[PDB]
């Protein structure tokens, strides 16, 4: 047993009455001591590490030589001056045993948290030795963290993508299914989740041009999928991970959901395939009023409207199909679909929940399209178009597939810095610069999107133990008070970030003036409604940092009128799973599942308090599953009128909750705004 | 909440000796040493008598006193699988081995071996026990069976799965890893009905039936290690074949719904190679807020 | 002299309901009128709670009390069919052509009909009588076993094959000509262990033995009477079904080595039309023509 | 009952000792008067018939516009004239229940035989009318027989491809994996079987990009490919058919014949997925010596090579792989593989055994490639040359991919107008029609190689049938001696027919220039082999038809160099499932299987007699089974001979026959020249 093991087990030996929570410092520091600097391999200077990582394939030379060695040895100067210390054990941990340079036989260590955040600055300045300096502050002080594949693969040459989550449409051809199969294991081959929209495709029992009842539905497309996600594991390293999204006025709605069931036969059954689905306001609506629903059988749609089912608004579109004689359907119980949806996610977990409506109604990119499904982790939130992959003679119609860049702000460290506005900026140009240096071969839509759209996704993480270490309860009106006040921040300078880079490029994103930046619809709750916190603990958490008003609003939406917006999606909250550890923070906007977190690595235990726990602040602590879900829901439709992408809502349930409660849960949440649903964790 | 899913994996699991031709084995038989054949023989002679008590006894008398028409149709098919599968295959394993003279020493020998019969009698003596009507005493021969099936029986399995991993014996090692799995899952079964019938216990019973089972486990356990060193000594294994029951005993103890006792353990490589909440409507108002 | 034989019989025999897709008599099933439709689910009914005391009580008891490993085989095989595979197949059957609210009233429907409850208190009543080491106790029950299998079941068979002769209900009629198959064979096996106990008697014990089974087949024959006249009237087939169940009767009778006891008639014909590779290693001879 | 179905089984109701085999006259005649008759449509003259067809979308109008109607008149008067009649019940109900049109709602009956075979007649000609009554007296006097896809789709609107063979070269990328998928379900989508080569792609635990153990091997690609020719199963009428071939020298044989053991678990075993396995003559020289062979790590080989193993040369260079320690071996038993081959064919018939180097050593087109593998059918032998799919920006390498046109011989037909020369130049003219009129327009190595290659499949039919009915013995030499002539005689005239086409078309086959016609080797046993019957009964046979001698043959040879080749391959024996009831003719040249064949169609229960059956030719008939193998092997290497492409050869084996026999077959088999092995079948 090693020796910051024992040190890291003596947290749940109680002295006087006590966790002794001083430990993890000892165990950290004994990890560190015992094994990082002996494993760490060390260079008599900077100079001669970098040729060793460049000329042995570690680092790309591209980016390392757009600087003077001079510059990048004051970048890693900066890294050290703040003589970072990982706080807990598992931040160490975890980060040197992830994103943690090693050689190629992962015996040593080529890559400090330093030496990481020195390269992750210098890629994202591209050549600009102030900004590098900026970037290396930003992360280092731990108020910016760039997600997984960012960070693990910056300045990387065996990497893999910078992105990991795309959404790709798939048209109801074989020539597009096939294509749709092909680009999934070209994106898990990269590492990437892939998320797919089954809507288009027509249900079981279609018509194949005139042969009748042949079509196999959804269900076959999801198996080909599945067989196809499980082929590209990523090199058998990281199984491949895939998420397929259908309406739930789609007929195979319910064949969709029997994938998930514990007792689905082998010919059904999905493994390695998420499946979420898209409920419009209309099914809520009858589901309501207790009226018996169609699904629709979608080709018969297209046939006679010429556009596909969910490409039309089925709150003024779901009579005309009823009414309409060649549209074939079948009833259902919307009720009773809603009550199997809520066993499934107390069963597995699955599916997700996407409010198309919620979504839609404050979506601002309407003219481009409607947002029609969600990613794996259900917070990306985006217009997409379908692609027409024609023939192999003929010439392919490339559509939008949405895949945006993931990087998130410490809550605590940006809030401790009292740097809202200069994090978010600094993380915009990030996230930008992550978005213009990805370029994808192999998904002529994900690298249309990119290049068009600009999107990119800066979520927030460490809402928890910011709350809890500064006395205030999750569920408490506080603390949403504190959660509006500061997105309402973030998202003011994310969009004042965009417009400045609009100006200073002269270039706005795609079909920018049909959106709701451009006629200024956008800012209409923000030119009219204050955010500013109304209780004055939270009014002096923002101390020294100036909250932007009405009037400043009305200054952006003039700016953003004059000059454009560069990117036509700027914050979605991601999960932010193993990032959390290193950066020493809550996961996302979340609530804590324990308070202690016990885990197995190898085959020794490893205990995890989280960020900020101890005596006085045990209570402020709540575990996610001890709490109100209503309020859990309150505080996430707080956060989610400042996100224009959705957020990644897990809910906490009780074994005691019933089938009824995680209805009720979902209906509330789809009654305040909420735009997705991630995943019903049971305790 | 499980015994349809168990109905599904014990029918398709379904198998029978004549599949497995067995006349090739006499290829590496002729090439073991007489300790090593003697071991063997003796083994398996250990392996029949204990899953006769089981075909006999063990299976029939649990599905007496279980109540529930699809628990006792798994039950039946358990019971199918022991006297109409399991023992024709260790006879089938015999028959080709050994002559029958031969056969009928070792199984006079192992009749009146002390640590076999030890073992043998002690599950026997639990399911003579049960009595109508009372689901402690049913608990107690459930324990007793689950011991059987998913610890006592691998002192043996130890030494075809040895030779198996090794490429020696691989047609009667393919006939014991059906059988293996078949118990397996038998184990696994039983064990669900005896944690529903403890789940139905006060705390201070649960406690007291917890004590039983660590009780039993410590007298089979102990015998099991004389057992071991009296048949595997004289090849040099008893070691290896030690950490294989205590790490079967903590399986056997999960299928109880109990804490493992043992500290986990490596096991010897050749033998690796060898081896709903509550659904409620929704009745309105709850659309409304 | 005949064991070996109907254990390799029984085990080649082996099935299952979901090697017989059953999507087929959906729409044979839709055509037929309510009373049809009542009538086969009822029959269907009162066959299933014959197999499931035949599988969970009749021929479990019997294993336990008959010696010899290899006829306790069979016995337990032939148990296992009876709740694991039989009565099964009828839930398979009910699942694809009736409502769940069908299916629900007639689970319903058996526990309140008076002639099925009195027969299963007849038979069952006999194998729990089954006193051990008391061989006419025993004969008794294998007895009302012949008469469950070769004579009792036949009141609901008559229906599934009269639709299978007429090609209607094709996939449910092989399921049951399955069971029939079955059936035909149990009721032949437990006849001749009757035979070996009655032979025993003297001939006073014996010709009191023909007055039990002689007595007993008429009071289970009178009570058929009325459960077939309250099944077929309905359908107008009383009388033809009535034909087949002492037609039946008479070879119950001869399973238990005794004379027919009905004179023959002439049965509906509807019902009538109802009715791996060795390896060898390769030579070096072997690559040279 | 019907009554043509109850008097078909008066056939089985002995009457003196003997089966009544006239009731099957009686059988198709009251077959047709009670329900042909009754069920066909029947118009006022043809023109209306025509014109119902055309316009309801039943006919192409292009192939019946280059005709005058008094054209079509006249081929239909042709057609009708002969007054053909089915001599048994089983040939009109597999006509009138698989090949005759029928109404959209497949209620009444469209075409009649005539009316199919003068559509066949007027699509092969394409405007020539006397070519048309030609092609019609031959089909219609059932001399030669069209395959399935081309007698069911000639001239039909909404029909499928009339080519249902393709064979597919599949690259060790991933984006040829992704293209291999497609293509294969867009085949399969066509009605196509597709067979593809599977040895190109490296094995289980090879480097992906210098991330080792990282490939899934040959077998994750064949469960990729068993879900899509399921999903693409064309309403699951008749389910998408696939084959993958493999090296016997590839790594993953082992795995890869694993796929079809009984014992194989659910994420291996592949279900609609055929498996053919291709041996060297080194493979049968190391188990012949006994020594210890070695399966090879494809992508060891291409990177230390710079060439695919099975692109290389097994006899030649296996003991440079073996030496080469940069190539990664592993150690295999050479006879325990053999062994593993008969008892996997012994418990479920595959896998089709490909002898390479037979195939290869009388292959007239190595100059383009060798052939490394069979189609899903077995007998299709071609050169194949594989394509590389780059990513989706990039320009595509297309390769050929094998497809071949089919069409059968009727022996007894042929023989008995003594009109071996015609049959065979028609048949090649329209095989040539059907691969002209050929595009396959999502597949473009198999089109590319239709259009390079023109190859076509020209197979026999009924040679047991003609022996028996001959009083010839399958197994006797006499049998051998007429198949060696007749066979000869077919290649001669089909060569004959090539060289015309390619001299009136000035054009050859894409690189004949390279091939062992224009060098004239392929002559060489020709010009110095008399073929000619040594048996005066056989000799009788060919009475009134000329056999060609060696002068003849040089002729021939003289004419192929100075006009050249338009075919690449010509004759290829397939199994001809169901159209040898249509023609009253045993299946391929294979002995037959049982005398009368009884089968069940729906509810009813029919027996076929084998065409000709008698008590005076009883005997003859031998049944498959009950003859010696050896024979058979004999018989099929006698005609594989004047075969350039392979026979579908089908083991006839009993159940008391050990592995030990069947492995004894195979070698004797491969000992005496034979190309493939189809099946393993066991009564
Ligand atoms: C991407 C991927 C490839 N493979 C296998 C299948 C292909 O035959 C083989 C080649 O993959 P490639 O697509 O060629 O990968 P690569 O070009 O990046 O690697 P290399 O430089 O070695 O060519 O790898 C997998 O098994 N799983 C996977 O996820
Ligand atoms: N010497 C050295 N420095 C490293 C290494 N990895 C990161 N660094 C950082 C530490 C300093 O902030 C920076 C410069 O180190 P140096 O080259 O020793 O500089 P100097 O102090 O000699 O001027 O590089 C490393 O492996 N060796
Ligand atoms: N009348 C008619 N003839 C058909 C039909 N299908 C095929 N034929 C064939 C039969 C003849 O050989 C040929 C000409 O038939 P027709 O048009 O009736 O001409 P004719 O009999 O007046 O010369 O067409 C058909 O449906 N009707
Ligand atoms: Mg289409
Ligand atoms: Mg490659
Ligand atoms: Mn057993
Ligand atoms: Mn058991
Ligand atoms: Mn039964
Ligand atoms: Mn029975």
């Amino acid at each position: 047993v090693p020796k910051w093991i024992q040190l890291n087990n003596e947290i749940m030996i109680q002295k006087d009455g006590k966790f002794q929570f001083d430990k993890d410092k000892e165990a950290v520091h004994s990890y560190f001591v015992d094994y990082i600097n002996q494993n760490t391999v060390f260079f008599h200077n900077l100079k001669e590490k970098l040729d060793y990582l460049v000329e042995n394939q570690y680092y790309e030379e591209e980016f390392l030589s757009l600087y003077s060695f001079e510059d990048i040895k004051e970048v890693f100067k900066t890294a050290y001056a703040k003589k970072f210390r990982f706080p807990s054990f598992m931040s160490a941990f975890k980060f040197y045993n992830d994103y943690a340079l090693k050689t190629n036989d992962k015996k040593k260590i080529l890559e400090r948290y330093e030496d990481r955040i020195s390269i992750v600055a210098l890629f994202f300045a591209n050549g600009d030795t102030e900004k590098a300096k900026e970037y290396v502050n930003l992360m280092i002080n731990q108020e910016y963290q760039p997600s997984t594949p960012t960070f693990l693969n910056a300045g990387r040459k065996r990497r893999g993508e910078l992105v990991s989550c795309f959404l790709l449409e798939v048209n109801d051809s074989l020539n597009d299914i096939s294509r749709a199969i092909d680009i999934s294991m070209q994106l898990s081959k990269l590492g990437g989740g892939v998320s797919l929209n089954l809507s288009k495709l027509r249900a079981k029992g279609e018509a194949i041009k005139d042969v009748e009842n042949a079509t196999k539905g959804v269900v076959g497309v999801m198996k080909l999928l599945d067989n196809a996600f499980r082929y590209a594991d990523q090199m058998g390293q990281r199984q491949g991970s895939g998420a397929a999204y259908l309406n739930i006025f789609h007929r195979d709605i319910n064949d969709f959901l029997d994938t998930k069931k514990i007792s689905a036969d082998e010919d059904v059954r999905v493994k390695t395939l998420s499946i979420g689905v898209v409920i419009p306001d209309k099914f809520v609506e009858l589901a309501r009023e207790d009226k018996a629903a169609y699904v629709f059988y979608p080709h018969t749609i297209y046939k006679e409207y010429g556009q596909h089912m969910d490409e039309m608004d089925m709150n003024e579109m779901y009579d005309k199909f009823v009414d309409n004689p060649r549209v074939k359907k079948e009833k259902i119980n919307p009720r009773k679909l809603l009550e199997k949806l809520a066993m499934l996610r107390s069963e597995s977990g699955y599916p997700y929940i996407m409010f198309q409506d919620n979504v839609n109604k404050v979506h601002a990119n309407n003219h481009i399209s409607k947002v029609k499904f969600s990613n794996l982790c259900s917070e990306v939130l985006q217009a997409s178009q379908v692609s027409s992959y024609t023939d192999y003679d003929e010439e392919d119609e490339i559509g939008l597939d949405i895949s945006c860049n993931l990087g998130s702000l410490n809550i605590l460290n940006v809030m401790e810095h009292k740097s809202i506005e200069k994090t978010v900026k600094l993380a915009t140009d990030s996230l930008t610069h992550v978005s213009e240096t990805t370029d994808i071969r192999n998904a002529p839509a994900v690298r249309r999107a990119n290049k068009a759209m600009k999107s990119i996704g800066l979520g927030a993480m460490n809402l928890h133990g910011y709350l809890a270490q500064n006395g205030i309860a999750y569920e408490s009106p506080e603390a949403r008070d504190f959660a509006n006040t500061f997105f309402m921040m973030v998202n003011f300078y994310s969009i004042q970030r965009s417009a400045e880079i609009a100006k200073e490029k002269g270039e706005t994103f795609d079909q920018y003036e049909g959106s709701t930046y451009a006629t200024g619809e956008y800012f209409d709750k923000y030119v009219s409604t204050d955010f500013s916190p109304k209780y004055e603990k939270i009014a002096n958490l923002f101390e020294g940092m100036h909250i932007p008003t009405t009037e400043d609003w009305k200054k952006l939406k003039a700016f953003v009128a004059e000059h454009g917006m560069y990117h036509s999606y700027r914050l979605c909250i991601a999960p932010t799973g193993s990032i959390s550890y290193v950066q020493s923070s809550t996961a996302s906007v979340m609530p804590i599942m324990e308070r202690i977190e016990e885990r197995t690595y190898g085959n020794s235990k490893t205990y995890y308090p989280m960020p900020g726990l101890a005596s006085n602040n045990w209570f402020f602590y709540k575990e996610a599953y001890d709490m109100d879900m209503f309020k859990v829901v309150d505080m996430i439709a707080t956060i989610q009128q400042h996100i224009d992408q959705g957020i990644s809502f897990t809910l906490f349930l009780k074994d005691t909750m019933t089938t009824r409660d995680l209805n009720r849960i979902d209906l509330y949440a789809h009654h305040r705004g909420i735009k997705t649903i991630y995943y019903a964790r049971t305790k | 909440d499980f015994t349809q899913m168990f109905y599904n994996q014990n029918v398709k699991q379904f198998w029978l000796p004549e599949e497995i031709a067995l006349n090739g084995d006499l290829l590496t038989w002729k090439y073991l040493g007489k300790n090593e054949q003697d071991t063997y023989m003796k083994v398996l002679a250990g392996l029949t008598l204990l899953d006769t008590e089981q075909g006999n006894t063990g299976m029939p008398i649990v599905a007496e006193h279980v109540d529930g028409h699809q628990r006792k149709a798994v039950l039946n098919f358990m019971a199918m699988m022991e006297n109409a599968v399991h023992a024709k295959s260790y006879s089938n394993i015999f028959m080709t081995l050994a002559p029958t003279e031969t056969i009928n020493e070792v199984f006079e020998w192992v009749k009146q071996n002390k640590y076999l019969q030890k073992k043998a009698q002690m599950i026997v003596g639990l399911y003579k026990a049960i009595q109508k009507d009372d689901e402690i005493s049913l608990f107690k021969a459930m324990v007793a069976s689950v011991y059987l099936e998913s610890f006592l029986f691998y002192s043996g399995f130890y030494y075809p799965l040895y030779f198996y991993g090794q490429g020696k014996l691989m047609q009667s090692g393919e006939i014991i890893n059906l059988i293996l799995r078949d118990e397996a899952i038998h184990g696994v079964y039983v064990g669900l009905l005896a944690q529903e019938i403890y789940n139905k216990q006060t705390e201070e019973k649960k406690a007291e039936l917890r004590e039983f089972a660590i009780d039993l486990l410590n007298q089979l356990y102990e015998n099991e290690l004389e057992y071991t060193e009296d048949l595997y000594d004289q090849v040099g294994l008893s070691h290896d074949v030690k950490k294989f029951i205590r790490y079967n005993a903590n399986k056997a103890l999960m299928n109880l719904g109990f804490d493992p006792y043992f500290e986990e353990e490596d096991i010897n490589p050749i033998v690796l190679n060898g081896l709903k909440a509550t659904v409620e409507p929704l009745k309105d108002d709850d659309f409304y807020f």
